RNA sequence: AAUAAACA
């Protein structure tokens, strides 16, 4: 009945993005935000990874931001967010220095009911929009209320502008803006006061109007100040026009205006479909015939409008201004085509953002050619795994030959990500998994080290065994060497390089050699009386530790170069227990060409950092263990293991701080912070960040900075559940686990001749894997992605196990000429005779097509192209009972699909079952082993809209029936059906449990019996239910039956007869109720990694990029964690001011029983001074709630 | 095609076992029903079932020959008094009344039997 | 069999 839900990816898709000051007024920033996440993005321009969008910083909300709006309030040194969320929220948040969080400047919620006047169904979404002076900002709350924030504390108390009670009785609000110039703030409003449907203009010609309302902030009163009232009826988004020129556009479908208050208007028609609709004075346009209906536009400076379509195609509009400012006619031109967009930024002059929800929205670049036709050119792509429709998972084809025997099934998914000219497939594959090239049985040894050794190839490989040393001489083929040089009798406990690659230092715990490669220079031994424990290295630097705590520093000196002995002033209070050295290529640590740094943590708690060349003090936290989340200088305790400092990014901008404390992962990002102390310190501070990473089962080091392995630098976290740390020139933090190959003790990059720039390890078993990153994917998402761009909307996808090939049905776009008749006795097909200056509507032709797991190319002569005016309504892979194999079942691939020909047309439909069969292939195109073969193709008795198989049963679903056709040799034999309800969407089902989906009304479970061929209807929700699709959450014996919502629900329904609140088994009844961020369509089920014996991780991706999970657990599990959930509910500074409880609410009683992931990952981010307090508020100790937390981390790391 | 990876063959879940001994079916109200929708009832195949008449699933008899034209659509008065079957095998059907009497038949998809 | 064909 309990389950957590945990999101496993956030969601990649931008629905609103501006331009805006986010940290400081000195530069601008392009904060960019999605289904509640908020992006943050700077801009470079000489990157080595050329422009190029750099992350800044990212912030996750408890609930989906509906708008975004910015200003730059009284005397305030940033620039104020205005968020919007669902039924009304505003919350005005602030970068804040200190803390790199957020902070909160004030909470408005609106969600009275009697601002609804009574309507329940919200349908209007709340829009922020501000006046570009900062005088005020308004909100549309509801359709009918303009909240207005009046602007100077930097606030004033708000006031709510009723609508309704306006002149002109406004009543549909389409757009709303702030127009320019002017002496108060006016707002435009277009609206619909006596509404009218495209599809309805005979009756109802042109109903669209303007008011320029005039806020009076201080009075409180609003002259509606100018009036227009007979625009044409289909009015899409309104547009201010900046203060050169004033005024506004209004985007028509058919037509585009431009208005203002002392001209007349002026307007032109984009076809000849604007002339039985629309009494409005439009001229012609000559030259263009194209239409704006959902079209995002953004201006230049004066004069110049970006519009992009529907369809992606970019067009300038030039308003030609006459000399009294005026516009006298407008002027197209068709520039490039780009994205399917959902918004649109200028950025810095030359620079433009598409954000998109489906599609990988771009950075551009236009420049003036040699009146004015801007030309464009892409420079960066934000990667965006898109409304994800379906998603098949699937296994992939280069697993290496050592992994092969391995217990856990080793598996990805693919997902029909995009839609349109922006479609797609993407390959998610949560893990990394190597290609092992070579593989070695070397026992004895426990760490490892590479150097260089004379365009930077890995000479040596340097093992260090309990007694002696290994050499490995690299090149052609790598053999153990005998010969002098390296001190092979004893152990090593680092070996690295100094200089710039030219020397190659070992450090033995009597001293340290200095080598040329083979040869060695000379040997300085260390007299201390500890044995030295573990070092850290710089270009000149050496830095010893040994084991009682005493530290020395060696320096490179020319001459030749040779190391001399120089003692560091270090005031011993208390034993050092760990270093860390870092320097600066590029660097923020100023304490006002490469500046050193020395890292040194002392056993009472403290932490400090010197400048190397000098040994002073900058940097003081005095409790560090602890794992506070911001770490401010100052300048039993758990035990510090290690700890790193690493430059990550482009040209090793950012530090991030990686420490070791006791069977606990806690990482620092770096950030500046001017800090008036005056004597000189450290202007930096670090920020904790979130994890899902645990380190529970000579010195050895967990962490291995490398750098270009496969194009990346970072950090591979060794352990017990080994990750990889990867930030890329886009400075987004990077986590992917490498459940493979087990525990991993040691790690090296590994650069060779016949082994491209890969990376080297340990196995637990002691094995030395020579392995390659593999090269398809990209790791520069959140979960390791390669994009197959079919520029076709995928609709759907299906594995097919057998022959392990892929086949997605996609859609072209082909401009329609028939209108289908139906006059008494055939189909007549009426050809669209129409004008020149007309465009044609959108019939889609499908295809299904084959993609190959191998190379990622689809298949020729395997591409099931369908009939005229066919629509494929589900693909799916379905196993059929057979008497040929050895097994009963088969496993083809079943389509369903039927002909949308207009209302007046009877739908019929198709049923498509296919197979794939290899063949042999054509000589040249292995590929092309893989070819189709049809089974069944013929003509149902109505439209074919969702496919089902039940022990070897095909199960479909026709008009209001869902049929069960059994496969003969070559006819569909029937067998049972029952009249369903109305359009039934989604089937899925397990072990003769039919789950349908219908669209409005109800699911219903349904369950087949064999020894009489009957189907009947077992039980069915008794509400409508607006369902997108259905799933199984599988308990050990509990069957849970996941039912995603048109209103970002997820809900879980159980068929319980013994219950009493339902009749007697004729009602389902909801178990859990929870509200994902997000729509969900997609669902799976996976065995996770006694408790956990019978359990299914029932997975989704959500339809904006994010895949989600429902872990089921028991009733103790659960209420441990309720107790801290709500206990993390209240006690805890929440982003934007959001209530995390009741956004997590059903949003129709709420019979919530999830739990959120996502709130108790803040329990691990706690410091652990903080983590005793809440565990004691709730009656019990830390202890408990790691061993549950963390335990539901550990069964949930597929893919 | 989930049946590799999360199988649940082996599970015995509480759902059929709330549907083989039918977990508490309420005998259902007015005596006059049809017991429509309702699959069929294995206490009365292999024994006694119980209950007689006002029983919810459904009870067959022997010598159905011909399927029932009226159940095809949804109206099914007579329920398991019914002297037709209510199966969906295509080899059951009736004559079709107006190839048997009236020479040729009219509609192009015409379910029902054509014989010569 | 109880309206399969209830047509303009
Ligand atoms: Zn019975
Ligand atoms: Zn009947
Ligand atoms: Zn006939």
């Amino acid at each position: 009945m309990y389950a957590v839900y945990k999101q496993a990816h956030p969601p990649t898709g931008l629905e609103f993005s501006m331009y805006c000051n986010f940290f400081n007024n000195s530069e601008r920033n392009l904060v960019v935000a999605g289904t509640s996440q908020l992006y943050v993005y700077r801009l470079n321009r000489d990157a080595e990874a050329r422009e190029k969008l750099e992350l800044a910083a990212s912030f996750s909300f408890f609930g989906n931001v509906m708008s975004m709006a910015s200003v730059q309030l009284a005397g305030a040194k940033r620039d104020a967010l205005l968020l919007s969320f669902k039924d009304a929220k505003l919350s005005v948040v602030e970068y804040d220095p200190g803390t790199h969080d957020l902070k909160t400047l004030s909470l408005h919620y609106f969600e009275e009911p009697e601002l609804r006047d009574g309507f329940v169904q919200n349908v209007h979404t709340p829009r922020v929009r501000v006046d570009p002076d900062g005088r005020c900002a308004a909100m549309l709350v509801y359709g009918t209320r303009l909240v207005v924030l009046p602007f100077r504390s930097s606030f004033l108390p708000s006031y709510i502008i009723d609508v309704r009670a306006l002149d002109e009785k406004l009543l549909n609000i389409i757009d709303l803006q702030f127009l320019h110039g002017y002496y108060e703030p006016t707002l435009l409003i277009l609206f619909e006061p006596n509404q009218t449907w495209p599809g309805r203009v005979a009756v109802r010609q042109d109903t669209c109007s303007i008011v320029a309302i005039s806020l009076n902030i201080t009075q409180k009163v609003h002259p509606v100040i100018w009036s227009l009232t007979s625009l044409p009826f289909d009015c899409t988004q309104a547009l201010a026009v900046p203060k050169p020129i004033g005024g506004v556009v209004v985007f028509a479908v058919n037509s585009l205006l431009y208005l203002n208050q002392s001209v007349p208007p002026y307007g032109v028609a984009l076809n000849s479909l604007t002339t039985g609709t629309t009494a409005f004075p439009l001229r012609t346009q000559e030259g263009v015939r194209i239409t704006l209906d959902c079209a995002q536009a953004t201006f230049i400076s004066y004069d110049k409008m970006v519009i992009s379509l529907k369809g992606g195609e970019i067009y300038v509009l030039t308003l030609i201004t006459d000399g009294m400012r005026s516009v006298r006619a407008f002027h197209f031109d068709k520039a490039a085509a780009s994205v399917l967009t959902t918004s649109m930024v200028t950025m810095e002059p030359g620079y433009l953002f598409l954000g998109s929800r489906l599609g990988n929205s771009l950075l551009l670049k236009y420049t003036e050619k040699l009146l004015a036709t801007y030309s464009f050119e892409v420079c960066d792509s934000i990667l965006n795994i898109g409304p994800c429709a379906n998603a098949a998972v699937g296994e992939p084809a280069f697993l290496s030959e050592e992994f092969q025997n391995s217990p856990e099934p080793d598996l990805e998914i693919v997902v029909c990500s995009g839609h349109g000219k922006n479609g797609a497939l993407s390959v998610l594959q949560k893990s990394i998994r190597p290609q092992v090239v070579t593989t070695f049985e070397l026992p004895g040894c426990y760490d490892m080290w590479t150097v260089i050794a004379p365009g930077r190839r890995h000479g040596f490989l340097i093992l260090s065994r309990e007694d002696s040393t290994m050499i490995l001489q690299t090149g052609q083929e790598i053999m153990e060497l005998d010969t002098s040089g390296f001190a092979t009798q004893g152990p090593t406990v680092f070996a690295g390089n100094i200089g710039d690659n030219r020397y190659i230092v070992q450090v033995s715990p009597l001293g340290i050699r200095l080598l040329e490669g083979v040869n060695q220079l000379h040997f300085i031994p260390v007299d201390l009386g500890a044995p030295i424990v573990q070092c850290a290295v710089a270009d000149p630097y050496v830095v010893i530790m040994s084991a009682e705590g005493h530290v020395t520093m060696f320096l490179l000196k020319s001459d030749h170069h040779r190391l001399a002995l120089h003692k560091p002033p270090l005031h011993h209070q208390s034993k050092v227990i760990t270093l860390c050295l870092y320097r600066d290529l590029s660097g923020m640590f100023t304490t006002e060409e490469p500046t050193h740094w020395c890292l040194l943590v002392r056993e009472n708690g403290t932490m400090e950092i010197y400048q190397l060349p000098d040994w002073r003090l900058v940097f003081l936290v005095k409790n560090f263990p602890v794992g506070q989340r911001v770490l401010v200088d100052s300048s039993e305790l758990p035990l510090v293991k290690e700890v790193l400092l690493v430059a990550l990014g482009s040209r090793q901008s950012r530090p991030y701080l990686l420490v070791h404390v006791d069977q606990e992962l806690l990482i620092y990002e770096a950030f500046p912070h001017d800090s008036q102390l005056g004597q000189g310190n450290l202007k930096v501070r670090f920020k904790k960040v979130p994890h899902n990473i645990n380190f529970r089962e000579g010195r050895v080091a967990r962490f291995r900075y490398f750098e270009d392995i496969y194009g990346y630098s970072g950090v591979f976290i060794c352990g017990p559940s080994p990750h990889w740390l990867l930030v890329t020139g886009r400075g987004a933090l990077r986590l992917h686990p490498m459940a493979i190959d087990g525990p991993v003790d040691s790690f090296a990059p590994f650069h060779n001749v016949n082994c491209p720039r890969g990376f080297l390890y340990f196995n637990r078993q002691g094995e030395l894997r020579i392995s390659v990153l593999p090269a398809y994917l990209s790791y520069d998402a959140p979960w390791p992605v390669r994009k197959i761009p079919l520029r076709c909307t995928a609709h759907y996808v299906a594995y097919h196990v057998e022959s392990k090939v892929y086949a997605v049905a996609t859609s072209t776009n082909t401009p329609c000429a028939r209108i289908p008749r139906m006059t008494g006795e055939e189909k007549e097909f009426e050809t669209i005779e129409r004008d020149e200056r007309y465009i044609h509507p959108q019939q889609e032709a499908f295809s299904i097509q084959l993609i190959s797991p191998v190379s990622w190319e689809a298949i020729p002569n395997a591409r099931i192209e369908l009939q005229e005016w066919e629509h494929v309504t589900c693909m799916k892979t379905v196993s059929l009972r057979s008497e040929e194999t050895v097994s009963g079942l088969k496993g083809y691939v079943a389509a369903g699909t039927c002909l949308m020909q207009g209302e007046e047309v009877t739908c019929r439909g198709r049923i498509l079952i296919m197979d794939v069969i290899e063949v042999v292939p054509e000589p040249g195109q292995p590929l092309t082993k893989n070819k189709f073969k049809v089974l069944y193709e013929k003509e149902q008795k109505g439209p074919v809209t969702a496919l089902c198989h039940c022990n070897g049963h095909l199960v479909s679903a026709i008009g209001q029936k869902i049929f069960l056709w059994s496969l003969r040799a070559s006819e569909l034999t029937g067998m049972a059906f029952i009249d369903t309800q109305l359009y039934i969407h989604q089937m899925i089902s397990v072990k003769n449990f039919i789950l349908a989906a219908d669209v409005m009304k109800s699911i219903s479970l349904l369950r087949y019996q064999e020894e009489s061929k009957t189907l009947s209807l077992v039980s069915r929700d008794a509400k409508p239910l607006e369902v997108y699709s259905v799933d199984f959450m599988v308990d050990n014996a509990q069957l849970g039956f996941l039912v995603s919502d048109r209103d970002r629900n997820l809900m879980v329904y159980m068929y319980l007869p013994e219950a009493k609140e339902s009749f007697g088994g004729m009602r389902l009844l909801r178990r859990a109720d929870f509200h994902v961020g997000a729509h969900v369509n997609t669902f799976w089920r996976t065995p996770c990694r006694v408790v956990w014996e019978n359990k299914h991780i029932t997975w989704f991706a959500t339809l904006d990029g994010g895949i989600g999970l429902l872990l089921p657990m028991q009733e103790k599990t659960y209420r441990r964690l309720l107790m801290l959930q709500n206990a993390l509910t209240t006690m805890l500074p929440h982003h934007a001011g959001l209530n995390p409880r009741a956004f997590r609410m059903l949003h129709v009683n709420a019979v919530r029983n999830v739990l959120d992931g996502e709130l108790l990952n803040r329990y691990l981010y706690l410091s652990t001074m903080e983590r005793s307090e809440l565990a004691k508020k709730i009656g019990t100790t830390p202890d408990i709630i790691l061993d549950d937390l963390l335990e539901t981390d550990r069964v949930t790391a597929h893919f | 095609m989930q049946e590799i990876i999360a199988s649940v063959d082996h599970i015995k879940f509480d759902l059929e076992i709330a549907v083989e001994q039918q977990l508490g079916a309420q005998p259902l109200p007015f005596p006059g029903m049809d017991k429509s929708g309702a699959a069929v009832c294995e206490f009365f195949l292999k024994a006694a079932c119980g209950k007689g008449g006002m029983c919810p699933f459904r009870h067959i008899s022997g010598e159905k020959t011909v399927v029932c034209k009226h159940w095809l659509r949804g109206l099914c008065k007579k329920g398991d008094q019914c002297e037709f079957l209510h199966e969906y095998d295509m080899t059951k059907m009736p004559e079709c009344y107006f190839y048997s009497k009236f020479g040729e038949c009219s509609n192009k998809e015409c379910p029902f039997l054509h014989i010569d």
